[PDB]
RNA sequence: CAGUACGAGAGGAACCGCGGGUUCAGACAUUUGGUUCGUGCGCUUGGCUGAGGAGCCACUGGCGCGAAGCCACCAUCUGC
RNA sequence: GCAGCCAGCUUAGAACUGUCGCGGACCAGGGGAAUCCGACUGUU
RNA sequence: UACCGAUUGAGCGGCUCAGUGAGGUCCUCGGAUCGGCGCCGAGAAGACGAUCGAACUCGGUCGUUUAGAGGAAGUAAAAGUCGUAACAAGGUUUCCGUAGGUGAACCUGCGGAAGGAUCAUUA
RNA sequence: CCGGAGCGAAAGCGUUUGCCAAGAACGUUUUCAUUAAUCAAGAACGAAAGUCGGAGGUUCGAAGACGAUCAGAUACCGUCG
RNA sequence: UUUACUUUGAAAAAAUUAGAGUGUUCAAGGCAGGGCCCCCCAUUGAAUACCCCAGCUAGGAAUAAUGGAAUAGGACCCC
RNA sequence: UACCUGGUUGAUCCUGCCAGUAAUAUAUGCUUGUCUCAAAGAUUAAGCCAUGCAAGUCUAAGUGCACACGAGUGAAACUGCGAAUGGCUCAUUAAAUCAGUUAUGGUUCCUUUGAUCACUUGGAUAACUGUGGCAAUUCCAGAGCUAAUACAUGCGCCGCGUGCAUUUAUCAGUGGUGACUCUAGAUAACGCCGAUCGCGCGCGCGGCGACGGUUCAUUCGAAUGUCUGCCCUAUCAACUUUCGAUGGUAGGUCCGUCGCCUACCAUGGUGACCACGGGUGACGGGGAAUCAGGGUUCGAUUCCGGAGAGGGAGCCUGAGAAACGGCUACCACAUCCAAGGAAGGCAGCAGGCGCGCAAAUUACCCAUUUCCGACACGGAGAGGUAGUGACGAAAAAUAACAAUUUGGAAUGAGUGCAUCCCAAACCCAUGGGCGAGGACCCAUUGGAGGGCAAGUCUGGUGCCAGCAGCCGCGGUAAUUCCAGCUCCAAUAGCGUAUGCUAACGUUGCUGCAGUUAAAAAGCUCGUAGUU
């Protein structure tokens, strides 16, 4: 079927090259991942040597990581943005490595409240209506206080960051291969990375 | 995939010009001289001759402080002096070029049992053998093309079993005696 | 080609078991073990041609089949076993204590009985692998998987261990100065003294063995099996160690030896 | 009938009976196929009514399917 | 060194899509291998 | 014995253009069914799409093998006819290149060459 | 005059005068300082005949006609071209 | 500044060939056996060469290239 | 042994080829008494095949109610493993295979070795008993039971805990490497932990084994890359990409690297130092033949590596196959049908046809050699042995000692018994016995002009028939032909045909030639190359 091997093509001088022998099964090829976004779709691939391998056809959740700070949530993928490889891998909503994509910030936020204890995705004007998020903003004891006040004092994220808090949609890149690995692990954007891919989502969506 | 071997060389080599005068006369008289059966047996011991001349010839071409022409050749030497073709006292490989055909022909079974007067002459020599007779060193000797050797030269007599040795006489012995 | 290959030919065979061209077409494949197939004779052949106590390839398997053969203590059953280089071969139902050691050609000899020190041998390490939590692991000689070495040990040097316990009991640093007994062609059984080790960056290294009368040659960093510390060995020699009689040196002694028996 | 009569063979009939066909004649449309300006329905190019919707125009705009009729040894029935 | 503003009309590529249909009407060369005669365009 | 040769050649064979495409894999689905027992499970036939791709029908190209009316050479035969081109000053010195002409070898012009019959011809 | 003399890479080159830009050899305590030699691919030149396009066509003269010779000359010889 | 060149060693399958060793009755061959009632070719064998080229390993510096300073971003020491 | 000889002419010296000469290997001709070895359907047809066989396998140890024989070996039967090796052939293949070299820090594994590591619950099922379909197959269907080693179940964070395999992100620096984005540590997170068996004691137990899993080993090995090396062809000079050609980015894919594939970009890569294309009576190599040296030619062929199983293509299972003595199609070919269907791959071992100049027995057995599995037991056309065999190679008869033709004396070849041999048989070899004087138990094959060793011998045949590799022999006294005798290199071999090697310094690197014998471009410039 297919295979990856290289005596069908040229060579390096232009010639074309005979065929030393037929198709081998130690050169075999197979289907591209094409893994778009569903719930829990994984085929096993028996492979070279009798092991496993998870095939990922279709993935909503991953677990992303945050760069600036020291977080790893497993979140809801939502949609992808834009892949530099090309914009069909967009079009079609395949996830892939190095893809750009927008992931929920509910994760997120959860643990920056739960140890900053600093608003940060809350709307400007808004108050916080649910008594579970008061908590937040209470009178703790002596030594659970002292250690919320030199946390504070590091937390001011960059201002293209906290944007997307407000929407609830994290710019993140899934930094697994989804089609071998089987999961679409990575992590959320941050500094002149965030920067560069905002800037071609606004001159493909301009 | 056969357990053989397929390992085999020749004995002789066929001269060059096929009707030389001068080389006919030569090799007819080493036939009657030592009593041999056809042409192939002298171009036999002129080809194990022309084998070790080439092989002495190219042990001499090397340095003499050379260790290989050292063993190598003393290996050459020993046993040429052990069946007898050439003397101790001239055991150089210098000596070996001087080797002539009739070197290797008087160290023939059957010229070594005609100069012990054991056969009349060298042609009866090769039936004294032919007809198991000869034996060197109770080990009794059929084909007339054997080379003896210095140790086991003092040593070729009769079979223990042979008429003209001591034992049972031959057939036609034993049948004009009953018949008689 | 479609996977692994079962047999092997008479004549493909490694020169170091002089097998007859004339019986067989395929030689005795040693099975699967601890050591490679071109360093190793198959148990059929120390038992039917070395030792000659077996005649045939059947009489060979009766010897394995009544549990008398036992290499390092432990008695096997196939009849093509290894029986790499430093294994002791002991057979407790005839006394004899065998080890099959190279001689001063590549062969392998009949060295009998050593009864104190066929007890344990000698095995060159290979790598030191870190498993978790930071415990290393030492590759023996003859696959033997030996835990917890010494932080002073390294990649080259060689251990004694019990055929029991199977534990570190002595170690011989590598430097120049050592016995050694050199292996991989050309100085099979060679036994000398390393002098000097040349350092090759992305290559192999090359080292020096100074024989016993001075036979000062060189070879690869992956040659040398350290056998003894400084010039003393562990375990008993065969009839000459390393000394490596010249092709006119072997002839005078067998003229002198014959003319006299 | 019949591999029979006939024939040395090679070869090789006929009457009755049975099942079909050729040519022709007279019909016929159930079926299949053809035709369709029932301009029947769908789609569609250019244009036109501001657009949607609904339509029209291009001497039957074009295309697909197509009823009824008519029609074909190109379907079917009958011929003493 | 560009930011702002303005201005069209073409070209290429891609997704999606309908009955694989799309120069949908209209407009709009069948082609090839040879022979004869006159060179050709023109003229009668 | 080869060559040329209409035939719009051709038995003969390889990679390929464009079509069509069995079969398998994969994917999207399908849910005959039997184990629970009216919801979770297994689940064949079969189907969309993708992919690998045999093979077939037409072409392009390359290699290779062959038919051919007829035409025109070479060589081997007998050297038959014609004339004498060359070999002695071969009776017109030979020969080269080139061109034309002529039954035929050849003739002639132009420029050469001596492999010429001149190594030489007189102040 | 013109020769077993010169020149040019060869083919080739000789009436006078003028014009034009080259070349060997020699001269050199000049200058440059190994920048070479031979050379597939590639190129200039290349007697004569021939070919295409003009001029001029004396002489010669392929072809061609005719005159002689011969058994026969479609040639040598001759006129003419 | 580094190459080409020569020498040494490991590597440069076995078989074959060259070739040490051995009286297969000899030889082609084989890798095996002469002799003293469980020792004896000193726990009977036993070696080697060659393996081009290329790569690899340790010298030499002849030959032939190459190359360090000329608008000295020059070699050394400074400070 | 570093070798030449005949032939151009009236004669001579040369150039020069032809022919002569000797091995080599295929065929063939005639001949062929013994022994030991030994090639043997490669060449044209990798053309096509009747029949049979070539992988199955059971131990005290996963499961044991055929009563056939009587607890126990048990036949069948389910589970495990092998069948991916070997063998065959050389079609394909010209930097490809292959050889040396070596990289996997760019990869995985069955067996083997050494590690290490929720009181056994669940329901079928085969053999079998029983009922049947189809002309037929290693076809199976329906029902009824009955097994599993088949199948399924001492801290961080902050009250109070305690095995992990992998995938990303972050921090720090145990054992290493020439060099890790290595092996380790830590942080935030995200299908491996034994429901199994044998011979066997004491009084809630232990000491002996197998099988099997988890990540690291090892080993038998695979797979893909680095460097170097291939014959012929320029009447193949430019080549490779509107479908990857070269490179760049990301990703996909695979065990893994990579235009392996996809997408965006660059216009690259190779090439006279021979790319590309074509041809090969091309599998590569180790090697073979011939050679003073230098070389030439050959290598289908038992070893290694590769390739293929009619042509392709695509797969299943498995650790490992793009397997064909396993499948799924198409193509080519072909078999049995009851005409509905079914079943096919001898370039495996024998054998047949065809093809040809060209190549053996439907033979005997697992003993050696070993290989495969549950294994001491069973299996192997792999292999071993024998028959056929003038491929070829090594030994070696057809007398000898006497007499002037007759005496014995010595021995098998052959022919008949034991033993040895052999897994059995067989060739020998051995012990005695039976066994040669035209020792008829008899040797032919090319020759006898020269080259080139041997007859102006004998008779007829008369430019006829023929001989002759070459020059040449016959036109009525042929040393050639048509025959005898004799003789000669011979010799159990010897001629013939063809390939090839030396001869050949007539391919010349060593080592040839180019004034007139074949030959320096008409002349000069000129790059690469060479110096
Ligand atoms: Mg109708
Ligand atoms: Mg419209
Ligand atoms: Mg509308
Ligand atoms: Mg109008
Ligand atoms: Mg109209
Ligand atoms: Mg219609
Ligand atoms: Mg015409
Ligand atoms: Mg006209
Ligand atoms: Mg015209
Ligand atoms: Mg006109």
């Amino acid at each position: 079927g297919i295979s990856r091997d290289n005596w069908h093509k040229r060579r390096r001088t232009g010639g074309k090259r005979k065929p030393v022998h037929k198709k081998r099964k130690y050169e075999l090829g197979r289907p591209a991942a094409n893994t778009k976004i569903g719930p829990r779709r994984i085929h096993t691939i028996r492979v070279r040597g009798g092991n496993k391998k998870y095939r990922a056809l279709r993935l909503d959740v991953g677990n992303f990581s945050w760069g600036s700070e020291c977080c790893t949530r497993k979140t809801r993928i939502i949609d992808v943005v834009y892949n530099a490889s090309n914009n069909e891998l967009v079009r079609t909503k395949t996830l892939v490595k190095n893809c750009v994509v927008l992931v929920d910030s509910t994760p997120y936020r959860q643990w920056y409240e739960s140890h900053y204890a600093l608003p940060l995705g809350r709307k400007k004007g808004a108050k916080l209506t649910p008594e579970e998020e008061e908590i937040l903003n209470k009178k703790r004891s002596k030594k659970v206080q002292k250690k919320f006040t030199l946390r504070r004092k590091t937390a001011k994220i960059s201002p293209l960051l906290e944007e997307q808090f407000l929407q609830g949609k994290l710019l993140a890149c899934i930094s697994s291969r989804p089609g071998q690995c089987g999961r679409a692990d990575g992590y959320v954007l941050e500094g002149k990375e965030l920067e560069f891919y905002l800037r071609k989502i606004k001159a493909k969506k301009g | 995939p056969v357990a053989k071997t397929w390992v085999c060389s020749k004995t002789y080599v066929t001269p060059r010009r096929p009707f030389e005068k001068s080389r006919l006369d030569q090799e007819l008289r080493l036939i009657g001289e030592y009593g041999l059966r056809n042409k192939r047996e002298v171009w036999r011991v002129k080809f194990t001759l022309a084998k070790i001349r080439k092989a002495a010839r190219e042990l001499l071409t090397l340095d003499e402080k050379d260790p290989k022409r050292l063993f190598e050749g003393n290996a050459l030497l020993r046993r040429l002096v052990r069946i007898g073709v050439l003397d101790e006292g001239k055991m150089k490989l210098d000596y070996i070029l001087g080797l002539k055909v009739e070197d290797f022909l008087e160290r023939r079974l059957q010229t070594q049992v005609f100069k012990l007067g054991l056969a009349k002459s060298i042609h009866h020599a090769r039936v004294l053998i032919r007809q198991r007779h000869i034996r060197v060193r109770k080990q009794v000797v059929n084909i007339p093309s054997f080379v003896v050797r210095l140790d086991s030269q003092k040593h070729i007599d009769f079979s223990l079993r042979s008429p003209y040795g001591g034992g049972r006489p031959g057939r036609v012995k034993r049948k004009n005696a009953k018949k008689a | 080609a479609r996977g692994p290959k079962k047999h092997l030919k008479r004549v493909a065979a490694p020169k170091h078991w002089m097998l007859d061209k004339l019986t067989g077409v395929f030689a005795p494949r040693p099975s699967t073990g601890p050591h490679k197939l071109r360093e190793c004779l198959p148990l059929i052949i120390f038992l039917r041609n070395r030792l000659k106590y077996a005649l045939t390839g059947d009489e060979v398997k009766k010897i394995c089949m009544q549990r008398f053969i036992k290499i390092d203590g432990k008695v096997r059953t196939d009849i093509t076993y290894p029986t790499g280089f430093m294994d002791v071969v002991s057979i407790e139902k005839t006394g004899e204590n065998f080890r099959l050691i190279y001689d001063v050609k590549g062969r392998f000899t009949v060295h009998r009985i050593t009864n104190e020190e066929a007890k344990y041998k000698l095995c060159k390490v290979r790598k030191i692998l870190i498993g978790t939590k930071g415990i290393p692991h030492l590759v023996t000689h003859d696959a033997r998987t030996i835990r917890y070495p010494d932080p002073l040990i390294k990649v080259n040097d060689t251990i004694r261990i019990d055929l029991d316990t199977g534990k570190i009991t002595d170690f011989i640093k590598f430097e120049t100065g050592n016995m050694c007994m050199v292996t991989g062609g050309a100085n099979l059984g060679r036994i000398g003294v390393i002098t000097n080790r040349e350092k090759h960056p992305g290559s192999f290294d090359v080292v020096h063995v100074k024989d016993s009368i001075g036979n000062s040659f060189a070879t690869r960093l992956s040659n040398i099996f350290v056998i003894g510390k400084g010039n003393k060995p562990w375990v008993s020699l065969p009839r000459g160690k390393g000394v490596r009689l010249t092709i006119a040196e072997e002839r005078d002694k067998r003229l002198a030896a014959k003319q006299s028996s």
